[PDB]
């Protein structure tokens, strides 16, 4: 049967895997119809798109409002520059804030 | 990566070629740029019109259905 | 191969601009009843000039690291965690004896594979050094499966593609055991 | 903005304006299969999307090859 | 401060006040252009010189090769800056709400220990698993020969 | 319905070609001249030009021959293809596949044969051949290669049917013959 | 990996293409510096075509016409065997028959072109010759 | 088509005779043109021009000596009317 | 690196590009959102029970 | 069979010289590979073993005993086509000196043909794009032949273009499917047909309804077929509904798997308005080939009130719809390619101009058919009447059949609409029939030697010269006694429609 979802490197992808659970439990001979693979198409769509995983966020990051919660103090620190990665932030005991090399490897 | 090298020539002809429409799309350019900026709340909620207008699941109604739906489980505890 | 893709830094800040990529830090650690290991510590250029040095020694621990995913029915990650600190434990290993019995050696070779864009081919004759210091204090023979014996390619004479430049390390260190220990 | 159709006034009023309409929109489903094969980090995509530049580069050929016939005739009296 | 955002916004104007072929024509490469570009980065860059070698350079100097056989002969402001503002008001193609303001993350790795290019997994799939869709596009390219010269030789 | 043995779902293009019956190059043999035929048949029920009968050029009578030569052979290949998928008597020739399948086994040499592409490809040369006569009237396809995915169980082999006992084979248990899946994968599960 | 330089690189061609189109309007002599007689605009004669020096008042050839069109088909042919280049390899002995039977189908498209003389831009309009015969009565 | 009918070129036809020296101002298709309006050689050949201008109907040279009256010019228009080729832009979009 | 996953800016501005039967559907036709947010809700609606 | 031969004639075609001998020659050679293919696809395909339905190429092509049979259908009009270039139609070497110039008719029949059959196998998106392609080019570039021709390039033109059209919304489609689910065989698609957004599959249908000329998209249709010559209208406007009607169906089959409210009263709103366009249209009109395109219009809207339906008795509906009205399509387009030789000379009025393209253009060329040829006009009487449905003509079935289907699935007003164009269009057709009776005695004392047929020299004057082709005579008579007499072999027919299957099984 056709492959479907193949990587950027010739393997499975990410959610090929969700895939063939799909493809098995819809073909198989046991299964009177096709009730018990409700649930394993419901992951194959979460797994490409995380639709459902995106709302809980939803949720998370409106309910952090309410309660008066700021996502200072319970989010996840980051940094959106690639050149101030520095090796203060990184954590290294002797690191400085100074920019770090990304113009050339 | 075209562009990057050909976007400073057409900037500079779009002034040059029509002055007076160069100052308003490029004008109104820097508005929803800057919008987006300093979250001025205003295409976003020209977004949010336009969803309540046409059915849509708006971002008002799911938090207003998650609040049924917490509502409900609390007092089925009780 | 070079594709943009969300698990690792991509082309240039315009791209991160583009997807208005945020780099995210986790202040946590393991939870308590996950026991402690100490990571490998080793960059690119030392693991690259020990990787058959970290098979021989831990050959029976890669694969069983590897059976356990297989068995693990795509649950591999919590399921083989103890397996896993194996595998470090004995990488750790051959990185701390390659440091204190063939240091010298060692990083001639490495520092030769970094001045040679990593590429095996460049940096025969700072490995035949190596691999004579090693079988001769650790008893780690660098094998290729799958072909005969007489034709792995690091045994090669007269290899065809040889660098463009040569390392004065290696060619140094060469000659001063060319006629010393290969009288 | 788009139910009141304006996409018909940005054509020109020529059939060459005709020509180049089809292939932009012809595009936008590329640049969407581009989108969908990227992020699925699917090759299986990225082979359609070759297909559809392959496959509307040759109805481009087509089409100007009917319009050149087209507009020869017109100029095709060739008295002299 | 998107700067592809300000290209399409004047690309949205001269569509609009096009006149003659030259301009139509100058609208396909300004519309190649910011494709081309947003794929180089973002999403992918093999399809985006795919996209010069073969729509810049096959395509569209053969419109400006027909065009020049063909001819060349000859509301107010308010209003196409009206109509280009109120268009600009909502540019979110989807409606999932949830899809769009919430970011992911992908976890890298090492299995892969053959890497190689997207073309190369591609050639390994379009030659051998697909060999069919390749061996009947040929036929297509074999039609169009055929069929662009039918067509055109007078004889 | 008229079934029977399934000799083998995906014929190989030398083996399709072996089992000809007389009657299929007789077969062969009327279209390729009947081709030249037809085209002069029509002539007789009405003449290209005038009223008048005239054979026509021998130029086209020599396409017309490759014409029917290259689809003559497709009847043939045909009719020789539904005799291994058991759509069509194949008495004749389960005695012959039995025999040399056998063979095969009996000299510890793989069925199929020796095959010049990976696990991968010969999985992969199944799909694209498999079944391609049903369209081989529309465009021509193929089962040049020596892969495994023929829909059988070799087992059906082992068992001596009637009309056998005399060919005096010895066959080896199955994890002993060369060129197979269950004898390849003895080190490494990933490769053959 | 890490294409920062040549980010760089392409603003900076970028710029320097402007450094092209206002190095001329600050360097040159103003009109009134050199004749003082007239504007670019004002100054017709000059800005006007050139046509060797006698004022005057491109319906190309089926062939050209022919050679243009045919190019969009080999172009995507060629185009399209970038995937075999980068797999010649792994895709093996399969690939390569494939290949040359991609080949061969188009091949055929040029035997076509080649029979027929479509290339050829043809020489019908003139060229014409008869031969004089006596018609004695 | 051929959008004119005989009394559209008859109601135009009168306007550019306005525009010229003529005796009387009374023009009919019974009207001549050498006679009524006195026109010599020189004179009527700029008329029959005019019309063409306007008319963009071509008279030949058979018909050069041959014209008596205005009635004759304004058939004539209607059996030698056709509307310009027009581009394959203008045709069909 | 967490990023977000929305279409080329091309795609979705263009004065033309952006106009397809499937694309105006998506845009302004609520059928597909209100299938595909039943089954968010059913995630919140399946835990208490 | 095609793909080995059709090479053979490219290679072939440019290598001898050109003479209208050799073409007509070599066109006849395109007959014999065509026949052949018949003859290997009936060998190896059969509807008992293609019940279940067979997977081909890596699952890209999906055969069963419903796609098979139009894949035989095609074949077989296909063979009656070529005998419209194989031999000659009338005799007259003027005007059939048209189908004798172009070398590359022949071929690009074959291209199409390859490109007819395997369209209703698509099992992918992926193919699904390209094979619509490979049929749509080949319409392309056969509506532009006759390059010489000035109406037969601006039909080509105007059919690229909207054809473009088509192919971008069937393309765009299936991208959206793609995006949604992130897979492209329809077999694994099907295991998603109840997450997918359902209304992706009736954009893919309203890039096909394009192509086949539905209601509201029908106003191309009329003017290309208007416009294009005799001979290639008869191709244009048959052969792609063939091939497509049977894609929709198979599409239909699936979307009927969630039996989706929403979706038929779209369709039957536009089925509902082809009814009204396809009968009140031809009402006013004065052309033949407008007249026809209209009635391709209205029996294409029949035939979509079936495919709706899609239940078991839509497969005996719709198999038995498109074999009888193919077939018919045939005949009167055979007729009227022959009637041609009975047209008047001047020796004016209107200033009517007739091209030697379509020497046939108006209804009222028809004039006196009874008169000169009664047994032709006859059989273009049966036609006509079939198109109408006086029982017991294979027309009638057609009709009673696809309501037996649209009333079991409660398409009511579809059914009472469906009655009422009947009725409407009736006057359009006897307009036709009017055309060529009505006035027999009134000139059945007439003196005219100013026939085309009267310019052929009298060869002998003792034998006898028929006035017509051997082959096109038998065809015309072998496809009007099969409308007639259909009655006889209905019943044991009708069977043979009951073992066709579609996932039906039990
Ligand atoms: C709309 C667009 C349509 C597009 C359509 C385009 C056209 C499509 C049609 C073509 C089909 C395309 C498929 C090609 C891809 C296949 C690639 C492939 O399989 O590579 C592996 C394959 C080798 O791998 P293998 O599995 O080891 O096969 C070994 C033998 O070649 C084979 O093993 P064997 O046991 O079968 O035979 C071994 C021995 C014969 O062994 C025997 O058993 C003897 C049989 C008795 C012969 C009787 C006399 C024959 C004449 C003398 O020698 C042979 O006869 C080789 C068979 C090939 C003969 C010629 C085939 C011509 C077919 C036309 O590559 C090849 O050598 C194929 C050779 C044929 C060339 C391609 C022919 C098609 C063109
Ligand atoms: C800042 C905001 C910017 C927004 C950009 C767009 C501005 C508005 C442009 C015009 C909008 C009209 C179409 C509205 C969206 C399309 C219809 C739709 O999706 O439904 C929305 C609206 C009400 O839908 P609702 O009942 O709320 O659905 C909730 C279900 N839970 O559905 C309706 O009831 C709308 C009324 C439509 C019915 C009358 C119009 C139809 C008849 C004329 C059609 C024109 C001719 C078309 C002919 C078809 C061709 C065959
Ligand atoms: C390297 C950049 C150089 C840019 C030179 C032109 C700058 C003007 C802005 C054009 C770019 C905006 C995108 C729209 C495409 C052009 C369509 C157009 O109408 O161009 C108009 C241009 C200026 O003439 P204007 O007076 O403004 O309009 C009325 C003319 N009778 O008159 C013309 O017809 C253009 C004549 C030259 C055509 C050259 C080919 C077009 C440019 C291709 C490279 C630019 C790529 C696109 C860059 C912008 C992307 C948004
Ligand atoms: C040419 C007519 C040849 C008819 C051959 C039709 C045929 O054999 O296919 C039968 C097919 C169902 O049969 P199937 O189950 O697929 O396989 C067994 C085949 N007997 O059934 C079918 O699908 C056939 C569908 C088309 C039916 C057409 C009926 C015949 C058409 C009238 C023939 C006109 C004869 C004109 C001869 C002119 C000679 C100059
Ligand atoms: C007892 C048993 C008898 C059986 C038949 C009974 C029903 C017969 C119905 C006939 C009644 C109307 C016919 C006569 C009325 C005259 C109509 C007309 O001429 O047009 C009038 C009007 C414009 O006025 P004008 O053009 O000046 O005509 C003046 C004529 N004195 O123009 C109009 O008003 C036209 C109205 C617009 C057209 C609407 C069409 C909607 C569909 C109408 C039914 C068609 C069938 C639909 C279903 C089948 C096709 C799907
Ligand atoms: C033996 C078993 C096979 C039967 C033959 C089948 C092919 C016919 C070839 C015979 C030779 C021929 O056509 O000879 C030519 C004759 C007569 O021609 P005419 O009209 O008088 O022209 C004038 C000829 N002069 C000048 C000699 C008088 O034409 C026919 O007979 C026409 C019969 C039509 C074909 C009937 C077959 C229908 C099959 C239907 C399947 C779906
Ligand atoms: C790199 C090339 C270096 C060599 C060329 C340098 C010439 C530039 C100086 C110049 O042009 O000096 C003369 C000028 C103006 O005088 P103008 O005669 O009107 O010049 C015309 C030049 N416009 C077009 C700028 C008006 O003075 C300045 O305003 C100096 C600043
Ligand atoms: C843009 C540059 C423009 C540059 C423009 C350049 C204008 C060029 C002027 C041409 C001058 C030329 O040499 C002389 C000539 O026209 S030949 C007329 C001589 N005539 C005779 O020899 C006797 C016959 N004479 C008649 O027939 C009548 O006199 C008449 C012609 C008036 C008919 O009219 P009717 O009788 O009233």
């Amino acid at each position: 049967a056709p492959l479907q979802q193949v990587g950027r490197h010739g393997g499975p992808n990410k959610c090929f895997g969700e895939f063939q659970r799909v493809v098995e439990c819809m073909t198989n001979a046991k299964h009177d119809s096709y009730e018990p693979c409700n649930n394993l198409k419901n992951d194959y769509l979460e797994c490409r798109k995380h639709k459902v995983e995106r709302y809980k966020a939803f949720l998370m990051q409106k309910h952090a409002e309410e309660l008066g919660k700021d996502p200072e103090e319970i989010g996840a620190p980051f940094v959106r520059k690639r050149r101030f990665l520095t090796s203060k932030t990184l954590g290294l005991v002797d690191g400085d804030d100074y920019e770090i090399g990304v113009e050339k490897i | 990566p075209y562009l990057v090298a050909f976007r400073p020539a057409v900037l500079v002809f779009f002034f040059i070629r029509q002055p007076i429409g160069a100052g308003l799309l490029a004008g109104g350019f820097l508005f929803w740029q800057a919008d987006r900026h300093f979250n001025f709340g205003i295409r976003d909620n020209i977004h949010n019109f336009k969803q309540t207008i046409l059915g849509f699941p708006t971002q008002a109604s799911k938090w207003e259905t998650f609040k049924q739906v917490d509502a409900q489980k609390r007092a089925q505890l009780v | 191969s070079s594709t943009h893709t969300n698990d690792s830094l991509n082309s240039s800040n315009y791209v991160d601009k583009l997807k208005d990529t945020h780099f995210v830090f986790e202040n946590d650690k393991l939870p308590s009843e996950i026991p402690d290991v100490e990571e490998v510590g080793a960059t690119t250029a030392p693991l690259l000039s020990a990787a058959y040095f970290i098979g021989a020694k831990c050959q029976d621990y890669n694969d069983d690291f590897m059976l356990c995913q297989k068995e693990a029915k795509g649950n591999g990650p919590i399921d083989c965690l103890k397996e896993g600190r194996r595998v470090t434990r004995c990488a750790s290993g051959v990185l701390k004896d390659l440091n204190t019995h063939c240091s010298d050696e060692f990083r001639l070779h490495w520092q030769c594979l970094s001045f040679s864009n990593l590429e095996y081919k460049n940096c025969r004759k700072a490995e035949s050094l190596l691999n004579k210091c090693v079988f001769e204090k650790m008893n780690l023979v660098k094998k290729i499966p799958g072909i005969p014996e007489d034709r792995q390619i690091h045994l090669k004479q007269n290899p065809v593609l040889k660098p463009v430049a040569l390392h004065q390390d290696s060619e140094v260190a060469f000659k001063k055991a060319q006629n010393e220990n290969s009288i | 903005m788009d139910l009141i159709l304006l996409m018909l006034v940005a054509v020109g009023l020529n059939i060459i304006d005709i020509y180049i309409m089809i292939e932009i929109l012809i595009m936008g489903c590329t640049v969407n299969t581009i989108y969908s094969a990227s992020l699925d980090n699917d090759m299986i995509g990225l082979i359609y999307s070759l297909i559809q530049i392959i496959i509307a580069g040759v109805e481009s050929a087509i089409g100007l090859s009917i319009l050149v016939n087209y507009n020869r005739i017109r100029n095709s009296e060739e008295i002299e | 401060m998107n700067l592809e955002i300000l290209d399409l916004s004047i690309l949205g104007f001269y569509s609009l006040i096009s006149s003659n072929s030259f301009e139509s024509i100058a609208i396909l490469v300004a519309t190649i252009m910011p494709v081309i570009t947003e794929l180089w980065y973002n999403y992918s860059q093999l399809f985006a010189l795919l996209y010069t070698l073969i729509y810049v350079g096959a395509v569209v100097i053969l419109f400006v090769f027909i065009l020049s056989v063909i001819n060349e002969k000859e509301s107010g402001l308010f209003i196409l800056i009206l109509v280009l503002l109120l268009d600009d008001l909502d540019d979110n193609e989807s409606n999932d709400n949830d899809y769009n303001n919430v970011y992911i993350t992908d976890y890298a790795d090492w299995f892969n220990n053959y890497n190689e290019s997207d073309l190369s997994v591609i050639g390994n799939l379009l030659f051998t698993e697909y060999a069919l869709l390749l061996l009947i596009i040929s036929f297509i390219l074999l039609m169009s020969i055929i069929g662009l010269i039918l067509i055109v030789k007078k004889d | 319905m008229e079934t029977y043995e399934l000799i083998d779902s995906d014929p190989k293009f030398s083996r399709v070609v072996r089992y000809f019956r007389p009657s299929d190059y007789l077969t062969w043999a009327l279209g390729t001249i009947g081709a030249p035929g037809l085209m002069v048949l029509f002539e007789k029920i009405e003449p290209a030009k005038g009223n008048t009968f005239k054979m026509p050029p021998p130029s086209i009578m020599r396409i017309a021959t490759t014409i029917g030569f290259f689809g003559g052979f497709y009847y043939a290949y045909t009719s020789s293809t539904k005799r291994f998928w058991g759509y069509s008597e194949n008495a004749k020739e389960v005695a012959k596949d039995r025999y040399e399948v056998k063979k095969a086994l009996s000299e510890k040499k793989s069925p199929y044969g020796s095959s010049l592409l990976n696990p991968y490809q010969q999985d992969m040369s199944a799909r694209n051949s498999t079944n391609s006569q049903l369209l081989l009237a529309i465009f021509p396809w193929f089962n040049v290669a020596n892969h495994q995915s023929h829909g059988i169980d070799l087992r059906k082999y082992y068992e001596v049917r009637d009309g056998e006992e005399n060919w005096n084979f010895t066959l080896p248990p199955l994890d002993q013959v060369k060129d197979l899946d269950v004898a390849q994968y003895k080190e490494y599960s990933n490769y053959p | 990996m890490l294409q920062d330089l040549f980010n760089n690189y392409v603003i900076l061609v970028g710029i320097l293409g402007l450094i092209f189109l206002g190095v001329n309007y600050f360097i040159v002599e103003s009109p009134r510096m050199d004749e003082n007689n007239g504007n670019i605009s004002d100054y017709i004669e000059k800005s006007g075509p050139f046509e060797c020096g006698f004022s005057s008042f491109n319906p190309i050839p089926i062939a050209f016409i022919l050679v243009a069109l045919l190019f969009l088909p080999f172009d995507l042919e060629v185009s399209s065997m970038l995937p075999y280049i980068v797999s010649i390899y792994s895709v093996g002995i399969y690939g390569l028959i494939i290949f040359i039977l991609f080949l061969l189908i188009l091949i055929v498209g040029f035997i076509y072109e080649f029979n027929t003389k479509s290339l050829s831009i043809t020489t019908i309009l003139h060229k014409k010759n008869k031969a004089l015969v006596k018609n004695l009565y | 088509a051929s959008t004119l009918t005989k009394e559209d070129v008859l109601t135009r036809s009168v306007s550019v005779l306005r525009g010229f020296e003529v005796k009387t101002k009374d023009i009919d298709l019974q009207t001549t043109f050498v006679q009524d309006l006195g026109m010599d050689s020189l004179d009527l050949n700029d008329a029959l021009v005019a019309l063409e201008e306007e008319f963009d109907v071509v008279f030949d040279d058979k018909t050069a000596n041959e014209i008596k009256t205005v009635g004759e010019v304004v058939d004539f228009v209607l059996a030698n009317y056709l509307p310009t080729e027009q581009s394959i832009n203008h045709t069909i979009r | 690196p967490y990023s977000n996953t929305r279409r080329p800016w091309v795609l979705r501005r263009h004065i033309i590009m952006k106009n397809s039967p499937t694309k105006w559907a998506r845009k302004y036709s609520s059928r597909r959102d209100e299938r595909e947010q039943e089954i968010k809700d059913d995630y919140i609606r399946g835990m208490g029970e | 069979m095609l793909f080995t031969s059709l090479l053979l004639i490219i290679v072939y075609g440019s290598l001898v010289n050109k003479s209208h001998l050799l073409t007509k020659l070599i066109n006849r050679l395109g007959l014999i590979i065509i026949i052949y293919t018949l003859l290997i696809h009936l060998n190896i395909n059969t509807l008992e073993n293609l019940s279940i339905g067979i997977n081909m190429f890596n699952n890209l092509l999906l055969i069963n005993s419903f796609n098979n049979t139009i894949i035989e259908l095609i074949l077989i009009i296909c063979i009656l086509y070529v005998l419209l270039i194989s031999f000659n139609i009338t005799g007259l070497s003027i005007i059939d000196n048209l189908n004798y110039s172009k070398r590359t008719f022949i071929v690009i029949v074959l291209f199409n043909i390859i490109g007819l059959t395997l369209l209703p196998l698509v099992n992918d998106i992926m193919i699904l794009f390209i094979i619509i392609e490979l049929q749509s080019y080949s319409l392309y570039l056969l509506t532009a032949i006759f390059n010489e021709s000035h109406n037969s390039t601006k039909s080509a033109l105007y059919y690229f273009i909207v054809g473009s059209i088509a192919s971008f919304i069937i393309l765009d489609a299936t991208v959206s499917i793609y995006d949604d689910l992130g897979l492209t065989n329809i077999q694994y698609i099907l295991m998603y047909i109840d997450k997918l957004e359902i209304f992706d599959l009736l954009c893919l249908l309203f890039g096909l309804f394009i192509k086949i000329g539905l209601a509201p998209f029908y106003s191309y249709s009329i003017t290309i077929y208007s416009l294009s010559p005799t001979i290639i209208t008869n191709y244009i406007s048959l052969m792609p509904k063939l091939s497509i009607l049977t894609l929709i169906y198979i599409i239909m089959h699936y979307i009927n798997i969630v039996n989706n409210t929403d979706l038929n009263y779209v369709i039957s709103f536009l089925i509902l308005i082809s009814m009204f366009i396809g009968s009140f249209g031809g009402l006013n009109v004065i052309r033949i080939k407008t007249l026809l395109a209209y009635s391709s219009l209205l029996n294409v809207s029949y035939m979509l009130l079936a495919i709706l339906s899609n239940s078991n008795e839509s497969i005996i509906a719709y198999i038995y719809y498109i074999i009888q009205y193919s077939l018919t399509h045939i005949n009167i387009f055979s007729i009227i390619l022959v009637i041609s030789i009975y047209l008047p000379i001047m020796n004016n009025m209107l200033n009517v101009m007739i091209t030697k393209y379509s020497p046939i253009e108006y209804i009222n060329q028809l004039k006196n058919l009874f008169i000169n040829n009664i047994f032709i006009a006859i059989a273009l009487c049966i036609s006509i009447f079939s198109l109408i449905g006086i029982p017991p003509l294979t027309g009638f079935y057609g009709k009673y059949l696809v309501l037996i289907s649209g009333l079991n699935n409660g398409y009511v007003l579809l059914s009472i609409v469906l009655i009422i164009a009947s009725s409407i269009s009736t006057v359009y057709y006897a307009t036709i029939l009017k055309v060529l009776s009505f006035d027999t005695l009134s000139f059945k004392d007439i003196i005219s030697n100013n026939l085309i047929i009267n310019t052929s020299p009298e060869n002998n004057n003792n034998e006898i010269k028929p006035e017509i082709s051997n082959v096109i005579s038998y065809v015309i008579s072998s496809l009007t006694l099969i409308i007639l007499l259909i009655i006889i072999q209905y019943e044991n027919i009708v069977k043979g429609a009951y073992l066709v299957l579609l996932y039906n099984w039990v």
